[PDB]
RNA sequence: AAAAUUUAAAUUUUUUUUUUUUU
């Protein structure tokens, strides 16, 4: 079905607009391990 | 609220064996030519001795049992041979009779020929079939009726006269072969050997292709011969087919002279002759320099010369056919043929009209061509008629014709000998400029002068009329031998029956192709330099800590957070209103040219005057200028433009030991690397040669008084920027003022230079992988993107499934090669001659069976047009979604390949016209009609085809309609040597 | 401005008599 699927999908739309809209570097920095979280959330990607 | 919007809003943000050259080397008759002295230096016995090479190489399959071929001992003569042979040809019938293909690349009057008729008996008395191969049908009946007189037994095949089908041996064309090794005829599974003549016309732009997929289509068990030109690039060649058919192929190379060549240089209208290349192949650069002394219709003086030479027969070159008819009235008040010759002139050629009929026997080119062939005098283009083209260069090669009026096909048709070749225009058009020809070009149009047995020596005579640049006539005259290499492309006809026969595929077709062997050769080069870059790496790959990667994790965090800053330190609405002069300032133009710290001597903007609608940067449109301490000595001082910071090279900070001056450069907002709170006295007294020095010391005693460090306008402080923007921005370095002090081992235990011990690790890590991306960048098929753009094609018309199984769409053109089959599918599919008569579809034949443009026809019977309207109606929707392919072809262009002028033409030969009546319509010369008028016969007849795979009956009845319609009277045309 | 480019359709002999279907 197009208007469920795809609302969840603009749903995720705006959150992946608002993934990389922080400063995402800072606490690569501060952690490899937010970093390897943001690589392992890419893991899902 | 449409649903791409959420895109745009912006969010919540905080091999090599048996490689020799040999020396042959003989002696020549004397020759002075006409130069007066002699043409080289004379030996005790008056001979003159030439010299030549012999190269012999073999490519090679790994693991191959090879013993020498120089060792071969041939056990019988196959072909025996009157005279001596030649030890490459020698050289090359032990590679024939050992049995293994072999290149020999030469001359043509080199005798490559006698290769080729060695291995015909040794496929004879082997019982095998033998295939040889010729781009023209008149290459073939030079061969055909040569051979034919020679064994007899040997089977010709063309698209005009096929004879003998069953013989032994087997002359052909190439297509041919191509054809009938698509649908596998079963002649081929008797053939052993093959003669590929003329191989370098795989370089062919236009036809090239068809040469370099036939061999890709041979099985592997076949032996081969291959002739050609003089390349310089011949082991490529075998170094490709060694694979790829896996057999072993010899080599031969030589550039050996068969009657020997004498250039010489007309100046038109000057009077110097001079032989500026020997027979020995030397520059004379005096000569030509004479010749440039000598330049200060000319022919007429030349041939009647050349005839007091007696340097018959003599061959002129234009580079245009109507050239040639000028030139032909230009000379002929002479004549060269005695009355008894004369009649045996006439008598012969009425034989010749004897095979026309008598209504053609009138006809009115030739009755005007013919006083000229009369007089000693020959044409040679392609517009005469081909009965026309036999009957002269038969004439030429029984010498009645002492001159010829001669263009490209005649360089490259052969056994029909000169003594005298002359170049009347040295330029040559080359379908984008009339260019000053290329070597191998030339070479090519070289040799054609002196006969083997008969003629001393060759006289080459070049009319110029430019002072030439000098290494251009030697690039011309000095000559190099051409690259080789495939022009390879795709054509849909080549795309539709690699998916009709099942077993092989299109792209195993663009594995063996040799358009890739570019991607092939560099490569393993840098495979070994990247089989160096894996193991230097290796070297330095591990250093005592891991934490150093980090630290350079670290410090790959450390370099980029000031990189942010300093672009924001750059603030185009900012360093503003603090420029004043004396404020000590740290200079370093853009992040290159670090200049220490300054004192400002103004501030200023660039306007510009010249150009009103440029862009300088809100940075850049500022100028800045600033003493600085730090300028070299030696920088051009005199040459950077006050206001303007375009610095020259030269202009740069005193290295190490270099001496620093005092100078003043124009800088922006983005030379300003930070700015200090100190102001010293700055000279209101602009430039008197030590008001900017006397800045630099007391720079220097500024520099006595912080040695430390100024205190910058902090943002914070002094500058009182305060902005949440600007202060949270800091924090990515206020990690790096606390963590990289924190690190254990920040420098402990030489960090710092065991950082470079890991960057230089951390480098080799970097650049192999780099070049490893190149070298995997430089692996797969690049024409792919073609062909996929291609396999969308067919599917958007519906020719095949997306699994690529070919509809009866697809199988229409299966047997159409002859014209555009992207396009005939559709006519027919369009149905558009159930009401076109005869007469009428054939016009829309006729725009397609030629391409060459000319004066216009008029608007035609619409009954043509309206048909031609709706065909063109139907190909831009196909060349619609050609342009939504990717395939980068202009519609518009893509329409004016069609045609459409002849049609009128057409319309009446259909309607019984006389060949008197139509050569009036048009300039276009007559061979030109017949030679689209017999391609329009394939047509016709590959047209008759496709109702029998559809059954249009009534397109059937109409198809030979037309067939009994237009092949006829003239059309009947048959040659004379066969 | 020249230059030239394509095909191929199949031949000569072994068999057994007829009636007979419901006013």
């Amino acid at each position: 079905n197009p208007d469920v699927l795809l609302s969840r999908v603009i749903n995720v739309v705006r959150a992946a607009s608002s993934l990389a809209s922080q400063d995402v570097d800072f606490y690569k920095n501060l952690d490899r391990g937010f970093s390897k979280d943001l690589k392992s959330k890419a893991d899902k990607l | 609220t449409d649903l791409f919007d959420v895109f745009e809003e912006t969010p919540v943000e905080l091999m090599l064996a048996d490689s020799f050259e040999q020396e042959a080397s003989r002696e020549v008759d004397a020759s002075k030519g006409l130069t007066n002295s002699e043409t080289l230096q004379v030996e005790q016995d008056g001979k003159v001795r030439l010299s030549h090479q012999v190269r012999h190489q073999v490519a090679l399959p790994p693991n191959y049992d090879y013993t020498p071929i120089a060792e071969h001992k041939r056990v019988n003569e196959a072909r025996t041979y009157p005279f001596t042979l030649d030890p490459f040809q020698d050289t090359a019938i032990s590679c024939i009779d050992r049995g293994e293909s072999v290149l020999v690349s030469a001359h043509t009057s080199a005798g490559k020929t006698v290769v080729a008729e060695y291995a015909i008996a040794q496929s004879l008395k082997n019982k095998q079939r033998v295939i040889y191969t010729s781009p023209i049908k008149a290459l073939s009946n030079q061969k055909y009726r040569e051979l034919l007189a020679e064994f007899g037994d040997v089977g010709l095949m063309t698209g005009d006269i096929t004879i003998n089908p069953d013989a032994g041996c087997l002359v052909m064309t190439t297509e041919i072969l191509r054809s009938m090794l698509y649908r596998g005829s079963e002649v081929m599974r008797e053939v052993a050997w093959v003669i590929f003549d003329e191989v370098h016309y795989m370089r062919d732009k236009e036809r090239g292709v068809v040469w370099e997929e036939t061999i890709i289509l041979l099985p592997d068990k076949v032996r081969y011969v291959f002739l050609s030109a003089t390349i310089p690039n011949a082991m490529e060649f075998a170094e490709w087919i060694c694979k790829i058919h896996s057999q072993p192929c010899h080599i031969v190379y030589t550039n050996f002279r068969p009657t020997p060549l004498q250039h010489y240089l007309f100046p038109a209208h000057g009077d110097g002759i001079y032989l500026v290349v020997d027979e020995k192949s030397t520059f004379r650069e005096e000569n030509f320099q004479k010749a440039m002394a000598s330049i200060s219709g000319d022919i007429y003086k030349i041939v009647k010369m050349i005839w007091k030479k007696k340097y018959n027969p003599v061959i002129v070159f234009s580079f245009s056919k109507r050239d040639c008819e000028e030139l032909a009235l230009k000379m002929s008040k002479l004549d060269f043929n005695s009355d008894d010759e004369k009649e045996a002139l006439t008598k012969i050629f009425n034989n010749a009209i004897a095979l026309l009929p008598e209504t053609d026997r009138e006809l009115p080119q030739i009755k005007h061509i013919l006083p000229l062939l009369r007089r000693g005098i020959g044409i040679h283009h392609s517009g005469l008629l081909p009965i026309l083209k036999e009957v002269i260069e038969i004439l030429f090669q029984e010498g009645f014709l002492k001159v010829l009026f001669a263009t490209e096909t005649f360089s490259i048709g052969l056994n029909m000998p000169a003594k005298t070749v002359v170049f009347t225009s040295v330029r040559k058009w080359d379908g984008q400029q009339f260019r000053w020809v290329s070597g191998g070009e030339y070479i090519q149009m070289s040799g054609r002068a002196g006969r083997r047995g008969l003629d001393d020596r060759g006289i080459v005579i070049m009319m110029i009329d430019e002072k030439m640049e000098p290494q251009v006539a030697k690039g011309m005259v000095k000559g190099q031998a051409d690259r080789l290499d495939s022009a390879f492309h795709l054509g849909y006809n080549m795309i539709l029956n690699l998916m009709r026969v099942e077993g092989i595929s299109p792209e195993f077709m663009l594995e063996h192709s040799f358009f890739q062997f570019q991607n092939v050769i560099s490569v393993p080069v840098m495979e070994k330099k990247l089989a160096e870059l894996k193991k230097d790496f290796d070297g330095i790959e591990v250093e005592d800590e891991e934490n150093v990667k980090e630290y350079h994790e670290i410090e790959q965090a450390i370099k980029g957070y000031r990189e942010d800053v300093r672009q924001v330190v750059t603030h185009p609405a900012n360093a503003l209103s603090f420029l004043q002069p004396g404020r000590l300032v740290e200079i370093s133009v853009n992040g290159k040219d670090n200049y220490g710290w300054g004192a400002v001597v103004d501030f200023a903007k660039r306007i510009n005057k010249r150009n009103p609608s440029a862009v300088y940067t809100d940075h850049e449109s500022y100028i800045v200028n600033v003493v600085v301490n730090t300028m070299y000595i030696d920088s051009p001082v005199n040459l950077l433009k006050p206001f303007n910071p375009t610095l020259p090279e030269g202009i740069r900070p005193a290295e190490e030991g270099e001496k620093s001056i005092c100078a003043v450069i124009p800088i922006t907002l983005d030379s300003i690397k930070s700015i200090g709170n100190l102001r010293l006295y700055m000279p209101k007294d602009i430039r008197a040669s030590g008001q900017k020095e006397t800045v630099g010391k007391s720079l220097r005693e500024v520099n006595r008084r912080f040695p430390d460090g100024i205190p910058v306008l902090d943002p914070v402080k002094n500058m009182k920027i305060e902005d949440e923007d600007f202060l949270k921005l800091m924090k990515k370095i206020d990690v790096l003022n606390t963590k990289l002090s924190s690190n254990p081992l920040t420098n402990s235990m030489r960090l710092e230079e065991l950082y470079g011990k890991y960057s230089r690790k951390h480098d080799l890590h970097e650049d192999m992988k780099q070049l490893k991306r190149k070298i995997s960048e430089s692996q797969a098929v690049i024409q792919l993107d073609d062909l996929r753009r291609r396999k969308r094609v067919l599917r958007r018309l519906g020719f095949c499934t997306p699994n690529d199984i070919i509809e009866l769409k697809g199988r229409v053109a299966c047997e159409i090669s002859s014209g555009d089959e992207l396009l005939l599918t559709e006519l027919i599919f369009n149905g558009n001659f159930n009401e076109l008569k005869p007469e009428q579809a054939a016009a829309l034949l006729s725009c397609f069976a030629f391409q060459e443009r000319c004066k216009e026809a008029p608007r035609l019977k619409p009954e043509l047009a309206e048909p031609l309207k709706a065909m063109r109606e139907i190909a831009a929707k196909i060349a619609k979604i050609m342009k939504d392919s990717k395939i980068e072809v202009v519609e518009k262009d893509y329409v004016e390949s069609f045609r459409h002028e002849l049609m009128e033409v057409v319309y009446e030969w259909c309607r019984g016209a006389t060949f008197t009546q139509i050569c009036k319509m048009t300039d276009v010369y007559e061979g030109s009609l017949i030679r689209m008028f017999k391609r329009l016969e394939e047509l016709v007849k590959e047209l008759v085809d496709v109702a029998n795979t559809i059954g249009n009956s009534s397109l059937k009845e109409k198809m030979e309609a037309v067939l009994k319609l237009i092949h006829r009277d003239i059309v009947s045309a048959g040659s004379l040597y066969l």
